[PDB]
DNA sequence: TTTTTTTTTTTTTTTTTTTTTTTTTTTT
DNA sequence: AAAAAAAAAAAAAAAAAAAAAAAAAAAA
């Protein structure tokens, strides 16, 4: 075994062929010498060996599953061979299928052999296969001969590209890091993916997220964050930063809850120069409260590192780069756009916008008009009393109110502090129009249309000053 | 190239944007009073093809080539040229392909020299060799005459004639180019010897240390199949500190990668000296191109300025002991005695001096263009409508752009256009 | 038949080098400099020399050259991100900014 | 219609090329 | 004594490359 893995990796047969056939239905060297040279043999004879090899496959795996002292020994040296000669199956397909799409209707084939093998692969894995192999290097020496060949796959683009078998190779991980206690090799085989190469963070994201969903084990991926947060990068590559920000935003897009659970230690990224990380770090808090304040079951749960997450997001608004300062903007910009609690956290996101309207990057002021334009559209200063705002009548009521004032004491406090709150955000607002209105003479046409997009919603939603911007817009002209 | 249409918009005195059309490929002439902006147009026509010494076409900086600075209203000058392509043999090495090529040069207050080809934006240096690979180098051109520059000709020191020489049979647009290129090379053998550095400085140690590495998991794996008794689970717990369980594969990757990046460097070194060889070779070749480049701009010079002046010859000759290569300066005769000084030549004869060079050059390659400033302020009428004529009839072959005040040369120009300073601008007429 | 698809590869070669597409991805898969050592391709009818061909095979191996070089750094740099295992925070004083069309 | 890919266009940072003086020099 | 070429270095300005956002064409 040891001698073949270490000679295979310093390294008319058609008669012979139907003779294995047939007996499978010193002949053993035989099929080794024969599946030895894929480079030159004929396609045709490729994809019968092939089907017959995983039939042979799923024919011993559906024995093992019936038949669970008994011939131990002798079945795992059988499943030891069958290891070894698909392992060179895989390696000899993925030989020329690095050669080819670097011709097609070879690639439709040789994928579909390859789906063949996946499902022989996934059958002969669904058993426990612990108990047959005793002890642990045997173990671990098997399944390595069954996941090395799927990484050097996973190198070819295409490879992930394919959805069917982007799932099996997904399922295979999966179920090896649920069952054979691979964790360790798993998340350093993915974490050398993942600062290797730019196309297998969605990949390890996805892969993560079934084997989560589908199987309880929040384990690997906590292991993965903490060693993400432990790494430490070099400036001249930036290709490992931008893979593990690929990879941090499509894991918190698609399951931000496990990823909360070590968001704790991952913040200490932010410290580092890299405009990338920290980009996808903001955004990656972003993507998890939009997608937690959905669940009031998990408010209950995680009240405290929500409010942290979020005031890292207010704070973070201060930066000398101004892309994080963007990201920071489009998570209050989805964070105000759930419909839900936290107008505390809304009346703070107006103020820093309009304190913010004045930066000197174009993109951030756009951001922060589109958040206030936002923030007009989805007030929550509308559920009762109209939607329309205007400083005068809002005056008027709160002067009302207040000439006017245990159940009705709170009453009232309740709506003194409503109308404060009202007149504090109507006086930001007026004060940000006016600021759109100075800054609406800009080089940037982005910049410029959205601000007259902005002048036109607080038009719609009557104001006071709004005329004045309407006619700032009128000498645009 | 055969240019068809020229706009100008904001550039100096043409305000508005004026376009002109129907550019006969044979005979251009443009006339006009006295600032009209003849000169003018030419100036337009040097800033697209991306001249970048100013003080050449009346001006200091950019911003003056705008109608009146950044003041008068007019903040932005566009000028776009737009050629013909039909003919593949006298087009773009990169834009054969790509029939009726245009190129846009933009200023703006703000922004400086903005070039568009086809639409796209594209870099100073696309335009550049664009340019070049069809004889318009502007830079040091070959076809290109100022106002009052005719007379100078003969004035430029033996370098600059020997440029001119080598500007025909692609003996230029050469050694720049293995100028810029040796030394890109050589500022980028400094990163490639960085990079041997940091491979044979840190990154070796690192192998031994995970090669010592790999022994201990080689042991440690027995020692757990045992296992699988106090004493040796106690050591095996001490043992857990450099263990390193996923050693084999990283290991392994590791290996891979520096066997690449060893392969990349070779190849690298080997396509370093492939490159040195052909260079070396092709100068050794372009010596003796030059060489015939030579003689045959010689004996055309010769020809063709015994046929304007019937009793005078001229010749190409090395300096007085230096070879070809040092240098080129030029010869005159008349009658049956030689110059020894060109200083007393007539200004008349150093103009028909030098419209026999630019015939010559002509003739041995004909550019795509040729464009004349005042060609004829030295010459008598007789001789400005003898080189009309012959401009008409024999030459043919390119497309003339010639400013000129006297009847001669534009009373037979297959096409004519007349400029006038209507309002504020400058606006051109056919005819 | 060799003749015109090595004339076909060269022709694309010197287009996607004009173009400004060739980067550190597509390095190792157009090799020009193999034709740049090889000068049957930049000959005329004439046994001659063009050297606007010549030009633009230097620029195409230049600019080869300079993205593989590239290739090979950021290939070491990854040599050694895979092998090697504050306050930026700033005050938003600095991040202040600090009648034309009638008038025109 | 929704999503992935192309590509084009927005700054920001660094790179390349210009033009300034500053002396230095030899033949008449 | 006296007139004009010429090598040399730093400051300013034009310009190219990197990186992300917006817009149009294409496949499922
Ligand atoms: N930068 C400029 N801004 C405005 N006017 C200009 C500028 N440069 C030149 N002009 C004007 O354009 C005219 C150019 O005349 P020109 O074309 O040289 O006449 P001709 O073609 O007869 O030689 C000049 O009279 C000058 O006053
Ligand atoms: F000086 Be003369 F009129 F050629
Ligand atoms: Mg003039």
């Amino acid at each position: 075994l040891s001698e073949y893995l270490t000679k295979f990796q310093t390294t008319d047969p058609s008669r012979e062929l139907n003779v294995i056939i047939d007996q499978l239905a010193d002949s053993l060297e035989a099929l080794i010498d024969l599946c030895h040279d894929f480079p030159h043999l004929t396609p045709k004879l490729q994809t019968q060996l092939s089907y017959l090899i995983s039939s042979s496959l799923s024919n011993l795996s559906k024995d093992i599953k019936a038949n669970l002292g008994g011939l131990i020994p002798q079945w795992k040296r059988h499943l030891e061979e069958y290891g070894y000669l698909i392992q060179v199956l895989l390696t000899f397909l993925q030989d020329e299928l690095h050669k080819v799409s670097s011709n097609v209707e070879l690639f439709k084939r040789d994928c579909n052999q390859m789906e063949n093998l996946l499902e022989s692969i996934t059958k002969l894995l669904e058993i426990n296969l612990s108990k047959i192999f005793q002890t642990t290097p045997e173990k671990d020496l098997f399944i390595g001969l069954f996941t090395r060949p799927l990484f050097v796959l996973l190198e070819i683009e295409p490879v992930t590209k394919v959805s069917s078998l982007k799932m099996f190779i997904q399922r295979i991980l999966a179920m090896c890091v649920k069952n054979h206690g691979q964790s360790s090799s798993i998340q350093s085989s993915l974490m050398t993916n993942l600062t290797y190469f730019l196309h297998l963070s969605v990949f390890n994201a996805e892969l993560l997220k079934l084997l989560n969903d589908e199987y309880n084990y929040p384990q690997l991926t906590e292991d993965i964050l903490k060693e993400i947060s432990t790494r430490v990068f070099n400036a001249k590559d930036t290709t490992g930063p931008k893979a593990i920000s690929n990879f941090l935003i499509k894991l918190s897009e698609l399951s931000p809850g496990i990823m909360l659970r070590q968001m704790n230690l991952v913040i200490t990224l932010l410290n580092n120069s890299s405009i990338t990380l920290r980009c996808s770090v903001v955004e990656a808090c972003g993507n998890i409260v939009a997608e937690l304040a959905q669940d009031p079951q998990t408010m209950e749960h995680y009240k405290q590192q929500i409010a942290v997450l979020i005031e890292l997001l207010e704070e973070r608004f201060q930066d000398s780069n101004p892309y994080v300062r963007t990201k920071a903007i489009q998570g209050c910009s989805k964070i105000c756009d759930l419909s839900s609690k936290f107008n505390k956290s809304k009346a703070k996101f107006t103020s820093l916008a309009v304190r913010s309207l004045q930066d000197r990057s174009s993109l951030v002021r756009r951001n922060s008009v589109k958040l206030l334009s936002k923030l007009l559209l989805k007030h929550p200063f509308k559920a009762i009393h109209g939607s329309q705002l205007r400083l005068s009548e809002w005056e008027e009521y709160l002067k009302g109110s207040e000439s006017q004032l245990t159940s009705v004491l709170m009453k009232l406090k309740l709506m003194i502090v409503y109308y404060k709150d009202a007149i504090s955000f109507i006086k930001e607002i007026h004060k940000s129009i006016e600021l759109i209105s100075n800054l609406l003479f800009s080089k940037n046409r982005n910049e410029v249309l959205e601000s007259m997009d902005f002048l036109v919603l607080a038009d719609a939603f009557d104001i006071e000053l709004s005329e004045f911007g309407i006619k700032k817009m009128l000498h645009l002209v | 190239m055969k240019v068809e249409e020229l706009i100008i918009d904001g550039f100096k005195s043409y305000a508005t944007r004026t376009v002109i059309t129907d550019w006969d490929p044979q005979f251009n002439a443009i006339t006009g009073l006295n600032g009209s902006g003849k000169s003018n147009i030419l100036d337009a026509i040097c800033f697209v093809l991306g001249i970048a010494s100013m003080s050449t076409v009346r001006a200091s900086s950019l911003q003056d080539l705008i109608y009146k600075r950044g003041q008068a209203g007019v903040t932005k000058a566009s000028v776009t040229i737009v050629f013909d392509n039909t003919d593949k043999s006298n087009s773009p090495i990169g834009f054969t392909n790509s029939p009726q090529i245009s190129v846009t040069r933009q200023v703006v207050l703000g922004g400086t020299s903005k070039y568009l080809i086809n639409g796209h934006r594209a870099p100073q240096q696309s335009v550049l060799q664009l340019f070049q690979s069809v004889q318009l180098n502007i830079n040091n051109p070959n076809f290109l005459i100022m106002q009052g520059k005719i007379t100078k000709v003969l004035n430029m020191k033996p370098s600059e004639i020997l440029s001119l020489i080598e500007e025909a049979a692609g003996t230029k647009m050469f050694e720049d180019r293995r100028e810029k290129a040796e030394r890109t090379m050589s500022k980028k053998e400094t990163k490639l010897q960085e990079n041997r550095t940091l491979l044979t400085e840190e990154i070796e140690p690192k192998l031994e240390k995970l090669r010592n590495e790999k022994r201990m998991f080689l042991e440690f794996q027995s020692t757990q199949t045992d296992l699988e008794s106090k004493q040796l689970n106690e050591k095996f717990q001490e043992l857990r500190k450099k263990v390193n369980p996923n050693i084999m594969n990283m290991i392994e990757n590791v290996e891979k990668k520096e066997a690449a990046l060893k392969t990349m460097i070779k190849t690298i070194e080997k396509d370093k000296m492939k490159i040195q060889e052909t260079i070396s070779k092709l100068n050794e070749y372009k010596r003796e191109t030059l060489v015939k480049t030579w003689e045959k701009v010689t004996l055309d010079f010769g020809n063709i300025f015994a046929d304007l002046l019937p009793n005078s010859f001229a010749k190409l000759v090395p300096c007085e002991g230096k070879d070809v290569t040092q240098g080129l300066e030029v010869k005159v005769k008349l009658g049956n005695i030689w110059k020894e000084s060109l200083i007393e030549l007539s200004g008349g004869q150093r103009s028909l001096i030098a419209l026999s060079l630019i015939m010559a050059l002509l003739q041995f390659r004909p550019a795509p263009m040729y464009i004349l400033d005042e060609v004829d302020a030295a010459l008598d009428l007789s001789h400005t409508q003898n080189i009309g004529h012959l401009i008409k009839t024999r030459f043919k072959g390119s497309q003339f752009i010639v400013v000129s005040l006297k009847e001669g040369m534009f009373a037979n120009a297959n096409r004519v256009f007349r400029t006038r300073f209507q309002d504020g601008t400058s606006v051109v007429s056919i005819m | 038949t060799n003749r015109s698809t090595m004339m076909a590869n060269f022709e694309e070669w010197i287009k996607m080098a004009t173009d400004n597409k060739i980067n550190s991805r597509n390095s190792w898969n157009f090799a020009l400099i193999d034709y740049f050592y090889d000068l049957d391709v930049l000959k005329d009818g004439e046994n001659n020399i063009n050297f606007q061909k010549a030009s633009a095979t230097l620029d195409g191996c230049i600019k080869i050259y300079s993205s593989r070089v590239d290739s090979v750094t950021t290939e070491t740099g990854k040599l050694l991100s895979g092998l090697a295992q504050e306050t930026t925070l700033v005050e938003f004083e600095t991040i202040k900014m600090k009648i034309d069309p009638l008038f025109k």
